[PDB]
């Protein structure tokens, strides 16, 4: 336990039919709330939004209490994302999934402000611009990524959303990731068919845009054209990305890759290092990062969290994790939950709280 | 090791409404 992490809570709060027996609902996404005041980093945020089944929960990591819950019959929520708006700061929570609708929650006030019918198919994931807090990307099974401006809320807390760009994908988009050094100019997306970069500059005049560069990670025909289901920046230049069935997380340089590009629409990335991850062929284990601590985080099919401190690596063969945080088999209904999978793992920016979501209707909360 | 804590709808502190 080199990172000195301890399990704090295992919350069963997305249960179907309000049942204590639900140890099966898949939890799909989680996101720490920003600071509640402008100018604060929010790095020690201890409030996390989670979604799964018909529900979005907002949880205090410290106490484990569910502060807020939003439930929509017949929805299946796949993605949550926060944005800090200036109205005084309002922390808005966007939630979406099966129904193709973005539901904008004013959490503190206790209600859903507005709903955007963004797609006619499910939304796989949502992502706000870090710099233009009203700009929202929605990625859908209709093989589009749409960039929205949700606008300012009117006096009665209503939003009038407009469409800024449509990004056309050759396969379903799974994971969104703005380019760290130019997040309103280029967007990365991990898709069922690999990882791409789209030009999202609004000063270019085309409104429907195909991928500018499709990336290549391996010359192995066994992996060519395979999904990229985890994608995040470890620091301003270095991207961590992965697919399934490869036992590997790739660390690559945005700047060196982009510099090599020219006009090529298909481009091998400049790889900096490769990390050993689980060998599972199972799909949709996403990764995340904690840049301030130089960490990559990725759950696996046994419910472990692989943790990599890549500082020394990136300053100077598959590299091993720094720590593998095993599933601690907490007791439910008096019996150990001996098996689960952790498909999403997210830490606050200071790495004082870590949340690991399972396929067992359990939100795992660890403290450092 | 904490056990799994069930949080039912009546245990939530606040429900968000439409």
């Amino acid at each position: 336990n080199a990172l000195h992490l301890e399990p704090l809570h295992f919350l069963q709060c997305h249960s179907r039919n309000n049942s204590p027996k639900d140890l099966e609902t898949q939890l799909w996404a989680c996101a720490f709330e920003p600071a509640r005041e402008e100018g604060h980093s929010g790095a020690t945020s201890q409030t996390v939004a989670t979604c799964g089944g018909e529900a979005v929960c907002v949880i205090d990591c410290q106490t484990g209490l569910v502060l807020h819950k939003y439930k929509v019959p017949g929805e299946e929520f796949f993605s949550v994302a926060w944005t800090a708006l200036t109205v005084k700061r309002w922390n808005m929570l966007a939630a979406a999934g099966l129904r193709g609708m973005v539901r904008l929650l004013h959490v503190r006030a206790g209600f859903c402000c507005s709903v955007i019918r963004a797609h006619k198919k499910a939304i796989a994931t949502l992502c706000f611009s870090p710099t233009h807090e009203t700009h929202l990307f929605t990625a859908s099974y209709d093989k589009r990524i749409i960039l929205w401006d949700i606008g300012v809320p009117n006096h009665d807390y209503k939003f009038q959303a407009s469409q800024l760009l449509t990004l056309n994908c050759s396969s379903v988009p799974l994971r969104l990731c703005p380019v760290a050094t130019c997040p309103d100019s280029f967007l990365l997306a991990g898709c069922e068919g690999g990882c791409g970069c789209w030009d999202v500059r609004l000063d270019q005049p085309q409104k429907q845009r195909v991928c500018e560069v499709n990336f290549v990670f391996s010359g192995d025909s066994e992996v060519s054209g395979q999904r990229v289901d985890g994608l995040a920046f470890v620091n301003e230049d270095v991207v961590a990305s992965k697919g399934s069935g490869q036992g590997t997380i790739y660390l690559w340089s945005w700047s060196q890759t982009w510099a090599s590009r020219g006009s090529q629409s298909v481009l091998p990335v400049v790889i900096l290092a490769q990390l050993q991850w689980s060998p599972t062929s199972l799909a949709y284990f996403s990764l995340s990062t904690c840049p301030d601590k130089n960490l990559v985080l990725c759950g696996d099919e046994e419910g472990s969290v692989w943790i990599y401190d890549v500082e020394h690596l990136l300053k100077q063969t598959l590299q091993p994790p720094t720590q593998i945080l095993k599933w601690p088999q907490p007791v439910a209904l008096g019996q150990p939950v001996t098996k689960t999978m952790v498909n999403t793992v997210v830490a606050n920016a200071a790495f004082t709280y870590l949340t690991a979501l399972t396929d067992s209707n359990i939100v795992s909360i660890w403290r450092r | 090791v904490p056990s799994v804590q069930f949080v039912g709808d009546d245990d939530v502190l606040s429900h968000i409404l439409d």
